[PDB]
């Protein structure tokens, strides 16, 4: 039930053009990670949010989105000329003995890709009504918080 | 001020005693 | 063999058979067996026949609330195990249950999670208090 | 026993024929980028095949380990159901969503709730009620002040 505005659609289709019709992919450290986005997003919304209950849902949604990004980037959030990049990342991670982690690697734009695939992905299996509404509500206010400063993370 | 706010629930549970009465107390607090 | 301690007064007034007027009558609830004095809950009868006596600690199965007409809520009747489905919410906070719920056991991090969640929220509230009173005194000058 | 096209990336190339499902994958179209000429020796169970023989194609044990998995991670609880489908998901190329391409025993279900959720809900709703009555009192006070100033 997502109705995202035209600017997210435009930046997503221009990323599609850069990833399909062009060989160019995102930078290695992908600059600002979703770490940053979710972190500050919490630091602004929780100071705008009023109830302790709503802040519990905010932190819960942040942690779940981070873990889902980590556990689903290798499953859907990849394109051509990025599987080799992911292979290079996982061979580099085993060199310094630290375990691999997608959250602090990929850019906030693959997070927006996860939000884009989320409506079709959620309705595939058995899921609630009210939990679904909570998820799209957190989706929509996270998206409008992105819409406040798209130019911070989506400028070429 | 903060400490009593976070400590109210389990001190209420300690004052309740029986776990069935605390279950009905949580049912009351949910119905509210 | 222990003493039925009344819930409200936290005492059992057994009496002494030399001063039997010092003995307070005690009954037990017909559902949770919680013993109550006849004076702590205002009652004169012992509820010997008719309906089962319910102590004040039990949650109601029927309540009326004011609309400000009215609205009524009745708890769902018990259903046998072959046709009764108990389901666990995925949403923890704000799940609109019909008032018909079941309590599951709670299984150190959660304890401190509650502590910071009140801190932050109350902080935000102070800020919400401080953002509106300044607009009030800045309205009086105009 | 094999597929002419890769069911993940949707072009033809070097394939790995699975045993049960006829779908085949490229050497990178897998959760892990299986190194060509270095593929582990065995039957080559895929993620779907490993999900079926992990649960032994019976519903009761799969729901019980799904509930056990959700019980483990209550911090990511709303996404916990969505973490499970991933295990039973064969990684594929990101095909765009369609809108992105453009420009009765269930009625009397008893809710299984916990003490901490009741605590959070009670605190949330009392804070909501207290500050909506406080803010409406403040708004009525401001409106009455404006009415007395204008009069
Ligand atoms: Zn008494
Ligand atoms: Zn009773
Ligand atoms: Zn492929
Ligand atoms: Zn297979």
């Amino acid at each position: 039930s997502l109705q995202i505005p035209i600017k997210l659609k435009s930046v997503l289709v221009d990323d599609w053009e850069y990833v399909t019709k062009d060989k160019k992919i995102c930078r290695l450290p992908a600059d600002v990670t979703v770490e940053m986005v979710l972190n500050k997003y919490e630091h602004e919304v929780s100071q705008e949010l009023e109830s302790p209950g709503s802040q519990s849902q905010l932190s819960e949604y942040c942690a779940g989105l981070k873990l889902y990004f980590d556990k689903c980037l290798g499953n859907m959030l990849l394109y051509r000329l990025e599987r080799l990049q992911y292979d290079e990342l996982l061979k580099k991670s085993s060199k310094d003995q630290k375990p691999l982690v997608p959250i602090r690697i990929y850019g906030a734009i693959h997070l927006l890709r996860l939000i884009s695939v989320l409506p079709e992905l959620i309705s595939s299996t058995t899921m609630d009504l009210q939990s679904c509404q909570l998820l799209i509500k957190q989706t929509e206010d996270f998206l409008v918080w992105l819409l406040m400063h798209v130019d911070e993370y989506f400028n070429d | 001020s903060l400490n009593e706010e976070v400590t109210f629930f389990e001190k209420a549970k300690r004052y309740i005693g029986n776990k069935h009465l605390y279950t009905e107390f949580l049912k009351i607090l949910n119905l509210y | 063999g222990k003493f039925l301690i009344c819930y409200k007064c936290n005492q059992t007034r057994l009496g002494s058979w030399s001063h039997p007027e010092n003995s307070r009558l005690i009954m037990t609830c017909d559902y949770c067996q919680t013993p109550w004095h006849l004076d702590c809950v205002p009652r004169a009868s012992f509820k010997n026949l008719g309906s089962k006596w319910k102590c004040p600690l039990h949650s109601p199965t029927k309540v009326y609330k004011k609309i400000h007409n009215y609205k009524v809520w009745k708890k769902q009747r018990l259903i046998n195990k072959k046709n009764q489905l108990y389901y666990e919410p995925l949403q923890k906070i704000g799940y609109q249950n019909n008032g018909n719920i079941q309590i599951i056991p709670t299984t150190n991090s959660i304890k401190y999670d509650f502590f910071d969640k009140i801190y932050k929220s109350k902080m935000v509230q102070k800020r919400k208090l401080f953002q509106f009173q300044e607009s009030l005194i800045d309205k009086l000058v105009s | 026993e094999n597929e002419d096209f890769c069911s993940a990336c949707n072009q033809s190339g070097s394939f790995l024929c699975c045993d049960t499902c006829p779908k085949s994958f490229h050497f990178l179209c897998l959760d892990p980028p299986i190194d060509p000429n270095n593929l582990p020796k065995g039957d080559w169970h895929c993620n779907e095949c490993k999900f079926k023989i992990f649960i032994n194609n019976s519903m009761a044990t799969l729901k019980k380990i799904e509930s056990n998995f959700i019980k483990q991670n209550n911090n990511v609880k709303i996404f916990a159901k969505l973490l499970f489908n991933i295990d039973s998901h064969n990684p594929k190329q990101f095909q765009l969503p369609n809108y992105i391409k453009e420009t009765f025993n269930q009625d009397f279900k008893i809710t299984q709730i916990d003490e901490n959720s009741i605590k959070y809900d009670f605190f949330d709703k009392i804070y909501k009620s207290k500050m909506v009555q406080k803010r409406k009192l403040f708004q009525f006070q401001e409106s009455l002040i404006d009415k007395l100033v204008s009069n």
